[PDB]
RNA sequence: UUGGCACCUCGAUGUCGGCUCAUCGCAUCCUGGGGCUGUAGUCGGUCCCAAGGGUUGGGCUGUUCGCCCAUUAAAGCGGUACGCGAGCUGGGUUCAGAACGUCGUGAGACAGUUCGGUCCCUAUCCGUCGCGGGCGCAGGAAAUUUGAGAGGAGCUGUCCUUAGUACGAGAGGACCGGGAUGGACGCACCGCUGGUGUACCAGUUGUUCUGCCAAGGGCAUCGCUGGGUAGCUAUGUGCGGACGGGAUAAGUGCUGAAAGCAUCUAAGCAUGAAGCCCCCCUCAAGAUGAGAUUUCCCAUUCCGCAAGGAAGUAAGAUCCCUGAAAGAUGAUCAGGUUGAUAGGUCUGAGGUGGAAGUGUGGCGACACAUGGAGCUGACAGAUACUAAUCGAUCGAGGACUUAACC
């Protein structure tokens, strides 16, 4: 199957709905290993949304992504950001959105981190 | 699929409503029975008029029941009521008429008659 | 649930063969040129295979 | 892989059959052997299910007649179906009627939707 | 007295000139090359190996470029071996394809059976449970271990380990149908092995 | 077993009966072989060789036993702390509570009866099931095996034919020998019937939230209900215990003395069983007796006088990392940029079913077209988009004696 995560079966979406928008205002997070592999492969189907852009297109991603703020002085939502510049960016690249770069261990936990940039 | 103490509608106007089972005539311990085997019954109901009445042991031949029955086609015959008809404990019934439909899959053995009593063999 | 006898001090210090921990996958940093981790980015140079990544 | 399987068995996908919307009333032509003779008979009835995939696709006719619901299924691409024909259509938000098994009587009709 | 191997892939449902369907594996086998004619005169037994596999550059060792490289023809993953066959029909790098086989005739299949990893003493030996109700705090556990006085479990009692993955034989199959353009054997019936693992094909000692 | 004796155990050895896993003996219940028979035939009685396999499901009883119902080819007996309570149950006796009969003025008793009554533990060692790390195996490494040696499997009924035949007065009804088909358990699997499928899709309720409608999101056990792909599954589907050989057991034999005959004997032979050893299948060289072949790498640089030592490598392997056909973690296993190993991606397969939006019919609930659409978790197929970077350690220099040839 997937990986779990500690979490329910509510609670893992209910954490991916955050690890998603906060990734996309953030543009950058630290998390773990296993987290980032779990968003290599659901943030990639959230970008592709982006290329489509149409009607029904959008009404996909606003059950998903949070309304958080974005961008100050413009009112941009993460929602809107998805959308307006991300979709220009990747007009070109057919899959592949995420990076992983590993991290040491997080001190208490022992945890095998990761960074994942927008790329 | 029918098992010791199940209940069954029973498919003649030879006396009986509703019959119980007791072991299915296999082997040392047979579980189930899909159509066609031959059980040892009793009578838990008989209508009135009974020729054959309230509490009696007796063989029966399953005709049609819930369960599948794969033909060599791999056309599964399933009907919606698990039944009996009841035999002179022979290759031959004691009933008059076999009421609704008779499964198909009782030729394979030489119950002819009631083959030849069925209303619609399906 | 009762241990019948107190472990002497040789099975005592035969379980300890595989409680040993070992050295991870260490390798150099290629632009700091201290130890790096395999796989992951050297922290004192802040890079990983070709870029210092803000 | 699955390409390599089709491949094989497309010599046998039968291609007389109508396509059909699963969930109507339909007339089977069975040909069937008896007393080692070769005769057809004929299954009225309403479709149930239809499911699987290539070559084993199995669909289902149910028929209820004298009282006793009989449910017949049938893989799709034998050479032991002669003719199938669409008597009425018909209309089911569902796709597989599992439910037809209980109720009978009028409360189990599917209306006719003119095709 | 025979044998190829190759490729399991998985079950179809094949049609065979009736009503009569029958279960269907699927087991490509690319033309198998003898590696090495083992005699009995050096080697004490009268025995073949074949070879499959299309190896790349990467994957071969140097060892096995040398073996096989006596009679050239390439590297090949996997090696097996079959006692007893006619060694006077075979030389040293000869291709058999799948024209050995009919649709006919009895076939033994070895293979290498599914992993279903640490499960334990109900579904690795069939054992029952002790009843789920009436206060009993007993369920999936395998059963007694022995009597008292001889003091230890005899071996042979059963219990709880890593079910599959061993080594399993179905004998007395049958091969439905033979379409050796694309190097295909279908053999009625469900033989052992997970998607793309390797079996060993005979001719049964009926 | 009913019991004797009081030897171990009263600084505790928990006791009957069922459930769980079975193992062992043979005085055998079936199955195999036979001998005699008051053995016509079919059933039978009875001893003998046989322990490889099997030994049903229930109503009553706390039940063991036994009666009984219904089958079966058969419903075996007996151990093993009247096997199994650091595996399980507490109905049973054997704690106080309660009551009945009887005993006793009485408190109270009763192997007479009835009702209710806390079953604890986290595993050191031996013992099993499974996995692994090290060294061994006079050089290192790569794959396949011979097989020492072990284990599992080793049950069978109905029906057809010979043949209504020998036999019998009939009634009845065959051995011997072919073919077909099942039950019982056993290995394997997911195509088919269904089962589960909590990051799949569709409907629908209460209420909150995204400013509102629309459309959704959360929570309500996955909120509930109908489906559900991969995956693991059984009752589903395949095949399985085959055909035989070798030596015997009881028998059945010849031949033939001792002991002019007789005699299955002492010599000399042949038969003869589901038994026994191989044949079938799995496991297996730590089988320290460490096997056998196939190729690769080769005899390098330093001490030391040698003996010996370390220190870079070969072949190959490891750390590591993307991985699941594998998966407790190790392992196995597909790969690591001369690459399709994972994820995305664009196609398809299967599922679900007619998306929102728009337009129109309708007073509206709602339909209808757009449109086999829309969405899709593990599926297979292409694509270098995305990381499996660079590195790094480990790892042979091959003894002595004799023979053999050279």
């Amino acid at each position: 199957s997937y990986r779990k995560l500690g979490r329910t079966s509510a609670q893992r979406k209910a954490m991916l709905r955050d690890l998603t928008t906060d990734l996309i205002i953030n543009e950058r997070i630290e998390t773990t290993e296993t987290r980032a592999k779990e968003l290599r492969s659901v943030v990639e189907k959230m970008i592709t949304l982006g290329k489509r852009g149409d009607l029904h297109a959008r009404r996909q991603a606003a059950a998903y992504i949070r309304n958080e703020v974005a961008n100050e002085e413009n009112n941009q939502d993460a929602l809107q950001k998805l959308f307006s510049d991300i979709a220009t960016r990747y007009e070109e690249r057919q899959g592949g959105y995420t990076r992983i770069m590993k991290l040491g261990p997080r001190r208490g936990d022992g945890a095998p981190m990761a960074i994942i940039e927008l790329v | 699929m029918i098992q010791q103490e199940t209940r069954l509608k029973v498919a003649d106007n030879s006396g009986a409503r509703e019959v119980l089972t007791i072991k299915v005539l296999g082997g040392s311990g047979r579980k189930t029975a899909n159509i066609g085997d031959v059980i040892v019954c009793t009578v838990k109901q008989a209508t009135p008029g009974g020729v054959v009445k309230k509490g009696e042991v007796v063989k029966a031949v399953i005709v049609r029941t819930k369960s599948g029955a794969r033909r060599s086609d791999g056309s599964y015959i399933s009907f919606d009521e698990n039944a009996c008809v009841i035999i002179r404990d022979d290759k031959s019934p004691r009933g008059t008429r076999i009421f609704g439909p008779v499964a198909r899959e009782l030729r394979e053995n030489n119950f002819m008659k009631i083959v030849s009593l069925a209303p619609e063999v399906i | 649930a009762v241990p019948f006898r107190r472990t002497s001090k040789m099975k005592k210090r035969l379980r300890r063969t595989h409680f040993k921990l070992n050295v991870p996958g260490m390798t150099e940093c290629p632009s700091c040129g201290e130890m790096k981790l395999s796989h992951r980015v050297c922290k004192a140079c802040g890079s990983y295979n070709g870029k210092d990544i803000n | 892989m699955q390409k390599l399987i089709e491949d094989i068995t497309k010599e046998q996908l039968r291609t007389d059959l109508p396509a059909f919307r699963p969930g109507d009333t339909l007339r089977v032509h069975v040909k069937v052997v008896e007393g080692n003779r070769e005769r057809i008979q004929i299954f009225e009835g309403v479709v149930i299910k239809r499911r699987g995939g290539g070559i084993s696709e199995t669909f289902t006719v149910r028929k209820i007649s004298y009282g006793v619901g009989v449910e017949r299924t049938f893989p799709v691409h034998t050479p032991k179906i002669a003719k199938i024909e669409v008597v009425r259509y018909g209309k089911v938000r569902r796709a597989k009627l599992y439910y037809l098994r209980e109720l009978r009587g009028k409360a189990a009709r599917i209306k006719e939707i003119r095709r | 007295t025979k044998g190829i191997l190759g490729r399991k892939i998985g079950m179809t449902q094949v049609f065979a000139e009736n009503g009569d369907l029958i279960p269907v594996t699927v087991i490509e086998a690319a033309p198998n090359v003898v590696l090495q004619k083992k005699t009995a005169e050096n080697d004490g037994y009268e025995a073949i190996q074949l070879g499959f596999d299309d190896k790349r550059e990467k994957l071969s060792n140097k060892p096995e470029k040398g073996h096989v490289a006596k009679a050239e023809t390439a590297p090949k993953r996997f090696v097996k071996e079959l006692r007893g066959v006619e060694m006077d029909a075979y030389e040293v790098g000869q291709e058999v394809k799948v024209e050995i086989f009919s649709a006919g005739e009895i076939v033994d299949v070895t293979g290498v059976s599914k992993g279903k990893g640490f499960q334990g003493a109900i579904k690795r030996h069939g054992q029952s449970r002790g009843p789920m109700s009436h206060g009993s705090r007993y369920h999936r556990r395998p059963g007694s271990m022995g009597p008292v006085d001889p003091n230890r479990v005899f071996k042979g009692k059963l219990l709880p380990g890593r079910m599959g993955g061993e080594q399993i034989t179905v004998q007395n199959l049958e091969i439905v149908k033979v379409d050796a353009e694309r190097n295909l054997l279908l053999i009625k019936g469900n033989v052992p092995g997970a998607k793309k693992s390797l079996i060993t094909v005979k001719s049964a000692v009926k």
